[PDB]
């Protein structure tokens, strides 16, 4: 879990980002978020065309306190 | 001794690829993109020959 994942330091992956097309076809597994887009991922929907990507996701719901375990959400 | 000249030609592999990415780092597997106007292109060429 926390010792095992790959960092990604992607600037572009920010909500800020105007617009591109990358598409997370290729993502497979646990990943750490680091760099000047942040630590945490969207927790609302953000506006269209935003990401780099013209339909990017978010995570509804909110992010697990400390020492909660492993929990199931639906981006 | 006897000389046999032969010769050739050979056509070198050059390519692109359109990146998916700014940074110039995944390149574009599929055959067709519909894009908007405002985005902007990332495109790079290799040299394999
Ligand atoms: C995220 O967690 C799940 C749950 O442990 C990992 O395994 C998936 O589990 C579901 C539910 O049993 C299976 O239907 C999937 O086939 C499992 N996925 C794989 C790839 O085996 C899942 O691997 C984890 N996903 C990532 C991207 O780390
Ligand atoms: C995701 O959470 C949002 C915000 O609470 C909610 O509106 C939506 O129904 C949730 N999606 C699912 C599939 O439960």
């Amino acid at each position: 879990p926390c010792q095992a994942h790959r960092t990604l330091d992607e600037y572009w992956r920010s909500t800020e980002y105007g617009e591109g097309y990358a598409c997370d076809t290729d993502l497979r597994g646990w990943y750490r978020f680091v760099g000047q887009g942040g630590a945490r991922m969207a927790e609302t929907c953000v506006p269209v065309l935003r990401c780099n990507t013209a339909a990017p996701m978010w995570l509804n719901g909110t992010h697990p306190s400390s020492d909660e375990g492993i929990v199931s959400r639906k981006a | 001794a006897l000389n046999i000249r032969v010769g050739g030609t050979g056509m070198f592999t050059v390519r692109m690829a359109l990146f998916q990415t700014p940074s110039y780092t995944q390149p574009y597997q599929g055959s067709s993109v519909t894009l908007s106007t405002e985005a902007f292109l990332y495109v790079g060429t290799m040299l394999d020959g």
